DNA sequence: CTACCGATAAGCAGATCTCTCGATTGCGTAT
DNA sequence: ATACGCTCTCTGCTTATCGGTAG
RNA sequence: AUCGAGAGA
């Protein structure tokens, strides 16, 4: 994990991703003054395992395509350091049945 | 309609011996709901039964110009002066009975005379009904117009209702069963439903379909054109249900040289 | 569709392909050669007999006449090959970023084997191998190059491999709405990374540019004198068709690796060659001669333009054929070239000409212009929208509907007109001959009668020209053996009438959500040309029966009839889906008639009492379920018995409720108060006990569209035919007994008594001097000052030409001037009034909700109120006059529109005229209103069409993505949410439920244990935790609706249900026990689920778009467009909410606002002085701001922060702006040390100084050059200070802070910056601030936070008009929005990432979207509901979520 | 069959709107005793309909 | 030929097979949604209405759906409603195995 | 010192319930 | 005289010429 | 067939 002050040169960027299978994450010092998860919007994100991302197929008979989808440059999932491939799991507060668990996909 | 707004259709012909009877013997020729009025607001409707009452029991004519009366001389204290003298009540009601038990109602009815317009909206010129009649010629649908024995319209907001129902058989019988139904035929390979014909036959025996994409210029799988190009060619064709409006789609697409196969699925 | 014809095969899906010149050229029948139609048909013309039977001309092809001609395509050979108008764009692209020489890309070889690679990849649901493959950077010049593109092959290889090993993809390839979206990404990088190319890379040729002027024409440049210098050391034009034909043939055939997948989306089976010759049209193939059909209208024959076109296109094709001919000549023999050039000019715009009527054959577009065969396919009127979308019907009807109450509930009443011409195809059996022989005997006119009998062969025989005994004979034949062997397994149908057994269809335009579209029972009536339909559907359909007309469609086949007596039928909709709420009841003569029948002043006699419930309930037509009326005893005893109209209730509840139930007990309220009924009266609470009505009066608020009335409780005790059963009963009753004692309203309920009229003309004698009142407190001025001073005439001048002071103006009249209306009107109603409650029916019909309301009898009988126009008062003209009778600035109330006048008694002539203003207004507002939201309905239900509910309890798309896992969270149906928190009246009712829920026939299906203990399990450590907030605490335990199916597992509930169950059974403690009634509860919402198989994105759609027709932020329709219809990223209000900390107090949050809140340097300006002399052209520009006690205190801006911005950022300006205009035209030490700095810094300033003791004046002499022309200097200096900011966050406009309302204390801002407002954690509570903005949330917060600001936004457009829409809906629209990770919209931008095609094409933008799939090949499996109907399959959604299978008892 | 009206402005004689008669003059009574009638419908005689009450051709 | 038909009749079969999900272990409703209801009435009284022959007692009445309801009541329906999961696996239960409401 | 990628001013494509009635190319030209 | 050759709307996507950064 | 006027909810 990597932050900058100010700001980055566009050519320390072509190399980042150019050492498998260590993954290089770059973050500021702004835009990390405040935790975008304890924001009451957003909900509680946890990272499903494999095993458990192989039952939730099996459960509901899916492709991991169909999925919702996740980007995987919006604050949850650089947060989360996630990978694409591998779901997440969101626990929302709907109003009208409390917690409800709903996962999407980083792709 | 009379002359404030208060239109309004005809239900039924209410025969005389069951409409109500007032106490003077006059059964009134045109009823009106009183739920009509708290929503509109047309008061001069109400004036105007008053001061109609009063000027055909004193043979009188009542003037009805704007801004005769004020707060002061008020146009019911004015007709119901009228209506006093001639020995009706001041408020216009009139004790009436019911036609068809005969008891006197609960309150006394409001009643009077106010002129009433005849609009040229007649139904014998609204209703249509049609089982079947002339279809168009590309579309082979139901053709447009009242007065030419056609269809009304199902159209996208009319689906999409038959949809969220979820009635997928009543949208089945609406745009398909009962539109443009055919029983077309395609080739199993080629999936084109426009390249198929009906094949000539010969002495004895009987047309068949065939197709003239996947045939090639030329005994038992030999079959012939009225033009005389007899060729072997395409001798696997089924017949799928379509709307004709999917045949006409594809000549238009081939016109601009796209192709759409059709995979039969047996 | 006859049902005894079943047919085989069926289309399970269509891809999109090109035809090529050679099959057209093998299928074709004959060519077309000479442009000439007709002399009978032109042999080899355009309507040749080898292109179908025409007008008695037997077929050539088939030889069969114009009935049995399918009709088949000809060609016509076009001299040239041309550019395809739908391809011409990628013809164009990919002629652009080639090399000529070498015959590739001018991309490295390298990049496009890489690309090449990844498309190959993304044909499989490989995506995240795609992107690992970028990762092979070499790594790991030639040889080295080569052995990285075989290690990428080999890479790719390995990968697809193991992704058909391991199943997650098939050889078919796996294509989806996310690896659509990344293709489509790829491609368009693909494409721009070739167009941004100078040299090529294979070999360093430059090649000529290539530019555009449209279509038909592609010319190139020349390569520059610099550019040439390269090409001499590597050692404009029209190009033809031909020769951009030949490079691109070269291109593609070199490329071929990397356009087997750029032109692909699925691995292709054959392996076909992508060929360069498909991009060009050398064969036109012609529709055939059915399709071309000429448009003959009686003696107006026309010719059609399609064959206008095609002969166009064959006259130039001949024409240059002909100059094939002589151009020949001057070439073959030596003639000089003076009239070969001629000739070959001639040659080239023939060309020209050629490829134009391609173009206009092809499109209307790019040739009052002849519409081609794209625009038949384009709009609204287009082939798809017109034709497929939206047909002409058989079998249907329509007429004027007139309203019938002695008609069923749920029945439709049918002319005899309607009953003879529709008709049902019922085959006849071994049980129906009674039935049919008598129909036939009948006849076609004698209803009910048959007017044709079809055969078993499909002979369909006419009984409209036959005799009686004809009829009678065929009849006495119509049930017969087969004599064929063929058709031994068929039976003859009978056409006989629609009966009263019968199902039919209505609807209403505009069809605004599915209740608009019920199956009504047929009643055939005997009075014609009307269709009859009871007033519980005026609600429903929103009729009228004042002119208002409706269709009448009629199901042809079992199938549709069970579809629409079951699941689309009138009793089973009592309950919009929008928000639970019931829409079916009567409405005003019933309602009245129930208000006064169940008062304590009714009594009737036994006789009476017995007419009264025979009248409404008939045991011989089944309306009793005991088979024997049964009676009460009567209230009185003596002196003679004598009932009560409650009792009458209590009696049609006991006659229709089934037996061995008990009674229905409910508690509830009506509209009308207990004032009204006199001193110690409880009429206003109804009270049911064992279903008698024991208290209060049935108003609107019981039977009708009202939740938790009497008809709403008995349908969720009864079920929906309960219900209706009572709607229909109280119907008849409450006619019966309206024509015994009818209602009527006079002229006597409209007046006040004396008293009264004393009142209002004493209330109203106060409103004198409100106006002038008003306008003094508006003005400043101070009270107590005349209507015609001149300061106060001024000031109102003054506030006529500024529109915001005028707005303020009305605003505070209108407030005194309707306080001082609501004075009147309650002090005259009812107190005032001479005729009185409930003999007064004008106030019965007010308060009962009949009709009307208490603001109509307000303005029929104290007085009208302001005239409000446009949110204003009435209109004032320039000369202060709002009217010629009304002096100039008159401040009286009655002046700016306040009518002090009631329908009673009139109004005066300017009232008059204002009332008409007021009422023009509305007149447009509804007009504009009842269509200015008829786009968003269907741009949402386009895209949600095909959302349903799987049988997993997941909601997702037609295709199979998933867009939730389940149904709101909790999947409850809507529709069966309403008495599901309604624990008291399931206790009351408690033994009626459990009778209806059958918990004896729901235990052996159901596991009763395992769903509880988890539910207690997480129960308990959900109340051990959550005094912490939701980041922080561990799951350790998801909801047990994710674990368990609440369709198969007793007590898997909600998270809210189940709390809100255990509160009830713990807050009261009341003979059944806790236990059962909470297994009774959760058996309830066992059974309040939603089915699989429900439109759910359709009902969406429907109740987010119907309710908006009911309708400083934008609100209502443009707030929704912003939302949902387009997704803009800048809306036209961005706001965003911040929470404050409890500590700081409402100052300290006001001198934050106006901190934050940004100032411009023109609102510190008083005035700027300009002093130019030219004695070299220079000006004096002084600078005035106001008081620095003013200015300071209101901006919080100081003399420093001044000074630092006018020399820093205001001269800076200042001199750009004067520079830009002058190169337009042409076509104390310190003190002295500031000024020589700024001198030195800008360019011309002379003199610099400051009032830096007060900070009011700020004087700079400015320079400038004397040949410079003379300059305005005022108009550009005031829009600098315009311009130029003194204290500004970025993206701040505003920020302001508005009452605490619900409690909290919250800051809105103008403009949306996150990570701005993050460093004021001081005085921001900086992790609860939500915004307007969703691409702002969604950028800086996440999907999930946008998804929530979607949700909140898209509810609170409707919560402002008091409009409810269930989140359910709410929650789907932002998931199939956000379904990408991105704020995506409802349009044809977000529409393109989707598996079908034909959605799309249907939805607009048609020739778009075809050339996209046709170039990709794209195979859509007939999987949305669009391309369903296209192709004519059985949709998906709804009953056609499963498949029926025969268990046949042989094997 | 039309009729002057009872109830008429002083400019329907000025402009001599006798010359051209609209409607007719009708017993109108306001009274909720059908309940065929109630959201705009309205009742006719059928005994005055049967004595060309409002023909027209 | 006939080979290339007899493994391509093969895969189909293995294919549907493989889709299939045997009846121990279901996880759908046990009920019969109203969908299902509506259309199995429908099919049923498509079925009567083309002669087919029937289970219960006839009691004079000559409509088909109110016939097939009849059949629903007392459970006398032939059919199997094929509830088909979103890729394509289906579930077969019967009608006598569906608890109606 | 020039190639490549943003970045705002300009250009370009597009939808916003039923039913009557009335009207319908201008010259030119060679016999 | 006649037949026949022909000037007063809303969005959002896409293109063009000026800014830099870097080998 | 197209464009102009109007009408009903
Ligand atoms: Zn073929
Ligand atoms: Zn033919
Ligand atoms: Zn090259």
């Amino acid at each position: 994990i990597f932050v900058y002050q100010n700001n980055i040169t566009p050519s320390a960027m072509k190399l980042v991703p150019s050492i498998p299978p260590a993954t290089i994450e770059t973050f500021n010092e702004a835009a990390l003054v405040v935790n975008i998860t304890h924001h009451e919007l957003v909900p509680k994100h946890i990272r499903l395992s494999s095993d458990e991302k192989r039952e939730l197929l099996k459960r509901y008979r899916l492709k991991e395509s169909q999925l919702p989808r996740i980007q995987r440059a919006d604050p949850v999932a650089l947060y989360l350091g996630l990978k694409r491939g591998e779901v997440v799991k969101i626990i929302r507060k709907s109003e009208t049945s409390g917690r409800y668990a709903s996962y999407r996909i980083c792709m | 309609s009379s002359r404030h707004g208060q239109k309004g259709v005809c239900s039924r012909k209410w025969p005389t011996i069951d409409m109500p009877f007032s106490e003077t013997g006059i059964q009134p020729d045109i009823i009106i709901n009183p739920h009509a009025f708290p929503s509109r607001m047309t008061i001069g409707m109400f004036v105007e039964s008053l001061a109609g009452k009063a000027g055909a029991l004193h043979g009188i004519a009542q003037d009805s110009t704007p801004w005769i009366f004020n707060e002061d001389d008020t146009p019911a204290d004015y007709f119901g002066e009228q209506l006093a003298k001639a020995g009706y009540n001041y408020h216009g009601n009139e004790p009436m009975y019911s036609g068809a038990t005969g008891e006197e109602l609960r309150a006394d009815i409001y009643v009077g005379v106010v002129y009433y317009q005849r609009l040229r909206h007649m139904v014998n010129d609204k209703f249509q009904v049609r089982s079947t009649g002339p279809v168009n010629s590309l579309t082979m649908q139901p053709v447009k117009g009242r007065k030419r024995h056609g269809g009304i319209r199902v159209g996208e907001m009319e689906r999409d209702a038959l949809i969220g129902h979820g009635t997928s058989f009543l949208l089945q019988d609406r745009l398909l069963n009962s539109s443009d139904y055919t029983q077309a035929s395609v080739c199993r390979e080629c999936g084109s439903i426009l390249t198929t014909q009906q094949s000539v036959p010969r002495i004895g025996s009987i047309s068949t379909v065939c197709c003239r994409r996947c045939s090639m210029r030329f005994d038992s799988q030999i079959w012939e054109d009225g033009q005389g190009n007899k060729f072997v060619g395409g001798n696997e064709t089924t017949t799928v249900a379509i709307p004709f409006v999917l045949k006409y789609l594809d000549s238009e697409l081939s016109a601009m040289g796209i192709r759409l196969r059709y995979n039969v699925e047996p | 569709m006859d049902i005894s014809k079943p047919v085989g095969s069926e289309i399970t899906s269509v891809d999109f392909g090109i035809l090529t010149a050679k099959e057209i050229r093998n299928l074709s029948a004959k060519q077309i050669t000479n442009p000439t139609v007709l002399d009978h048909p032109v042999s080899g013309g355009l309507y040749d007999l080898a292109l179908g039977a025409f007008l008695r001309n037997l077929c050539s092809t088939c030889g069969l006449d114009e009935k049995f001609c399918p009709g088949h395509q000809g060609h016509i050979e076009l001299p040239v090959p041309c550019y395809n108008p739908l391809f011409f764009n990628q013809l164009y692209i990919y002629l652009r970023a080639s090399c000529l020489f070498c015959h590739h890309f001018r991309l490295k070889s390298v990049e496009v084997h890489r690309y090449a690679c990844k498309l190959r990849l993304l044909q499989y649901g490989l995506i995240d191998e795609s992107y690992k493959l970028d990762e092979i950077t070499l790594g790991s010049s030639s040889t080295l190059l080569n052995e990285l593109k075989s290690k990428r092959s080999e890479y790719v290889d390995m990968a697809i491999a193991k992704a058909l090993s391991d199943g997650r993809t098939t050889e078919r390839g796996s294509f989806t709405a996310t690896v659509n979206d990344e293709r489509k990404k790829l491609v368009h990088e693909f494409h721009k990374k070739l167009l941004s190319r100078g040299k090529c890379d294979n070999c360093g040729m430059f090649s000529p540019k290539f530019r555009k002027d449209g279509f038909t024409k592609i010319f190139e440049t020349a390569l520059n004198e610099k550019q040439i210098t390269n090409n001499r050391v590597k050692g404009s034009t029209y190009i033809l068709s031909t020769e951009v034909k030949n490079i691109l043939d070269t291109v593609f055939r070199k490329e071929q690796c990397v356009l087997q997948y750029v032109f692909h989306s699925r691995p292709n089976l054959s392996r076909k060659l992508v060929k360069a010759d498909s991009f060009f049209m050398d064969v036109l193939v012609v529709p055939p001669t059915r399709f071309r059909l000429p448009s003959k209208l009686g003696e107006e024959v026309h010719e059609n333009s399609q064959n206008q076109l095609l002969s166009k296109v064959l006259t130039t094709s001949l024409l240059i054929r002909d100059l094939n001919d002589d151009l020949s000549k001057l070439q073959k023999d030596k003639v000089s070239l003076e009239d070969r050039r001629v000739i070959f000019s001639r040659l080239m715009n023939a060309f020209v000409t050629i490829q134009n009527d391609v173009n206009a054959f092809i499109d209307s577009t790019k040739a009052v212009p002849i519409p081609g065969v794209k625009q038949a396919l384009e709009k609204k009127e287009g082939l798809f929208r017109k034709h497929m979308m939206g047909k002409r019907v058989n079998y249907a009807a329509r007429s004027v509907i007139s309203p019938d109450p002695n008609i069923e509930t749920n029945e439709i009443g049918v002319p005899p007109v309607f009953a003879v011409k529709l008709t049902y195809p019922e085959p006849v059996t071994a049980y129906n001959i009674a039935e049919l022989r008598q129909a036939v005997i009948n006849g076609p006119d004698k209803w009910p009668g048959a007017t044709q009998i079809q055969n078993e062969d499909g002979s369909l025989v006419s009984l409209i020209g036959m005799s009686v005994e004809q009829r009678k004979a065929l009849a006495n034949q119509l049930l017969t053996p087969s004599s064929n062997v063929s058709t031994h397994t068929l039976n003859k149908k009978v056409y006989r009438h629609i009966k009263n057994r019968d199902v039919v269809l209505m609807n209403r335009q505009p069809t605004l959500h599915k209740a608009s579209m019920m199956g009504h029972k047929v009643r055939v009536l005997p009075n014609e040309k009307t269709l009859r339909l009871h007033y519980a559907n005026t609600g429903a359909y929103n009729a009228d029966f004042d002119g208002d007309e409706m269709n009448m469609h009629f199901p042809q086949n079992e199938n549709a009839r069970a579809e629409a007596l079951n699941l689309a039928n009138t009793d089973s909709q009592y309950l919009t889906p929008t928000s639970g709420s019931p829409v079916r009841g009567l409405i005003q003569d019933h309602i009245s008639a129930g208000v006064w029948l169940t008062s304590k002043d009714s009594f009737f006699t036994r006789e009476q009492y017995q007419q009264y419930i025979y009248g409404c309930i008939r045991p011989e037509d089944g309306h009793t379920t005991r088979s024997k009326i049964v009676t009460l005893p009567p209230t009185i005893f003596k002196p003679y018995p004598l009932w009560t109209g409650k009792q009458i209730i209590t009696t049609v509840l006991l006659n229709v409720t089934p037996p061995d139930m008990p009674g229905i007990n409910l508690i509830s309220k009506n509209k009308i108060k207990n004032e009204y009924w006199g001193k110690g009266s409880l009429e206003n609470e109804v009270l049911f006990k064992d279903g008698a009505l024991l208290c209060g009066i049935l108003d609107k608020s019981q039977y009708g569209a009202s939740k938790y009335g009497i008809v709403h409780s008995l349908h969720e005790v009864y079920g929906p035919e309960v219900a209706a059963k009572v709607l229909s009963v109280l119907g008849r009753l409450f006619t019966n007994y309206i024509t015994a004692t009818a209602f009527t309203c006079g002229m006597d309920d409209l007046r006040l008594t004396a008293e009264g009229n004393k009142w209002r003309t004493d209330i109203l004698k106060t409103s004198v001097d409100t106006g002038r009142e008003a306008a003094a407190e508006v003005t400043n001025l101070d009270k107590d000052t005349p209507a015609d001073d001149p300061e106060l005439l001024k000031r109102l001048q003054e506030i006529l030409r500024d529109n915001n002071k005028s707005g303020i103006l009305d605003a505070v009249t209108s407030s005194k001037v309707n306080a001082i209306t609501s004075q009147v009107v309650s002090k005259c109603v009812p107190d005032g009034t001479m005729k009185k409650f409930p003999c007064n029916s004008m106030q019965a019909m007010a308060l009962s909700g009949a009709k009307g309301s208490n603001v109509n009898v307000s303005q029929i009988m104290c007085l009208l109120g302001q005239q409000a126009l446009e949110g204003r008062r009435v209109p004032v003209m320039v000369s202060g006059k709002t009217l010629p009778s009304f002096k100039p600035y008159e401040t009286d109330a009655m002046a700016g529109g306040y009518v002090k006048g009631r329908f009673y008694s009139g109004i005066k002539p300017q009232e008059y005229y204002f009332h008409c203003m007021a009422g023009r207004e509305g007149l447009i507002d509804t007009a504009v209103k009842t269509s200015r939201s008829g786009y968003l309905q269907r741009c949402l239900t386009k895209q949600l069409e095909g959302v349903h509910v799987s049988y997993d309890n997941s909601i997702r798309d037609a295709d199979g993505t998933l867009v939730q896992f389940m149904y709101g969270g909790d999947a409850i149906d809507i529709t069966k949410e309403s008495h599901m928190t309604q624990f008291e009246f399931c206790l009351d009712n408690y033994y009626a439920l459990l009778k209806k829920y059958n918990p004896s026939a729901l235990i052996e299906h159901l596991d009763v244990e395992s769903a509880l203990k988890y539910s207690k399990k997480t129960l308990k450590y959900r109340k051990k935790h959550s005094k912490e907030p939701h980041y922080k605490q561990s799951v350790k335990y998801d909801p047990v609706l994710a674990k368990y199916n609440p369709a198969k597992y007793l007590g898997s509930v909600s998270e809210n249900f189940q709390d809100k169950l255990e509160s009830f059974l713990d807050k009261n403690s009341k003979g059944v026990n806790e236990k059962k009634f909470r297994a009774l509860m959760q058996l309830k919402y066992m059974r309040s689920l939603i089915n699989p198989g429900e439109a759910v994105g359709i009902i969406a759609s429907q109740s987010v778009g119907e309710p908006s027709t009911q309708m400083n932020v934008t609100l209502g329709i443009p707030r929704l467009r912003e939302i949902v219809m387009t997704a803009s990223a800048a809306i036209k209000t961005p706001q965003m909410t911040l929470p404050i900390w409890n500590d700081v107090s409402d100052e300290q949050a006001d001198t934050f606002c106006k901190s934050i809140s940004k100032v411009l340097l023109s609102e510190v300006i008083d005035k700027v002085i300009v002093t130019e002399t030219t004695g070299a052209r220079s000006y004096v520009i002084h600078m005035r701001f106001f008081d620095n006690n003013e200015y300071s205190e209101e901006y919080d801006v100081s003399k420093e922060e001044l000074q630092n911005v006018i020399s820093n950022q205001f001269i800076h300006l200042l001199e750009a702006a004067i520079v830009k205009e002058i190169k337009k035209q042409k076509r104390n030490k310190v003190q002295r040390d500031r000024q020589s700095a700024i001198i030195s810094h800008h360019r011309f300033i002379t003199k610099y100084n400051f009032d830096d003791e007060s900070g009011k004046w700020c004087e700079f002499k400015l320079e400038l050059a004397a040949d410079t022309e003379k300059l305005l200097m005022v108009n550009i200096v005031e829009e600098i200070c315009r311009k130029s900011i003194i204290r500004q966050i970025p993206h701040i406009d505003r920020c302001v802070h508005p009452e605490p309302e619900n409690g909290k204390r919250v800051l809105v801002t103008e403009g949306v910056n996150f990570q701005a407002m993050w460093d004021q954690e001081a005085f921001i509570d900086v992790d609860g601030i939500t915004s307007n903005d969703v691409a702002a949330v969604l950028k800086t917060y996440g999907v999930e936070a946008a998804r929530n600001t979607i949700v909140n936004e898209i509810n609170n457009v409707f919560s402002r008009y008091a409009i409810s829409v269930s989140f359910r809906h709410l929650d789907l629209i932002a998931d199939m929005m956000t379904r990408q990770g991105t704020y995506l919209a409802f349009n044809r931008q977000g529409m393109e990432t989707s598996t079908s095609s034909f959605m799309k094409m249907s939805y607009e933008t048609t020739c778009q979207f075809l050339t996209k799939a046709v170039l990709d090949n794209e195979r859509e499996q007939l999987d949305s509901p669009s391309a369903r109907i296209v192709v004519g399959k059985l949709n998906n959604v709804g009953t056609g979520s499963f498949d029926v299978l025969a268990k046949v008892p042989n094997a | 069959t039309g009729q002057t009206p009872i109830v008429k402005a002083n400019l329907y004689d000025d402009y001599g709107m006798d010359n051209f008669p609209n409607g007719f003059n009708a017993v109108v009574a306001v009274i909720s005793y059908t309940g065929y009638d109630m959201d705009d419908a309205m009742i006719i005689n059928k005994s005055a309909d049967e004595r060309g009450f409002g023909y027209g051709t | 030929g006939p080979e290339d038909f007899q493994q391509h009749e093969q895969i189909r079969r293995k294919t549907l097979k493989e889709k299939a999900i045997p009846k121990d272990q279901r996880a759908t409703t046990p009920y019969m949604t109203k969908y299902e209801r509506a259309r199995i009435l429908g099919t049923r009284a498509l079925q009567i209405s083309m002669n087919a022959p029937v289970f219960v007692d006839l009691e004079g009445e000559t409509d088909p759906l109110r016939i097939a309801m009849k059949e629903l009541a007392e459970k006398k329906i032939p059919l199997v409603i094929r509830r088909y999961l979103p890729d394509g696996s289906f579930e077969d239960w019967s009608v006598e195995e569906l608890i109606v409401d």
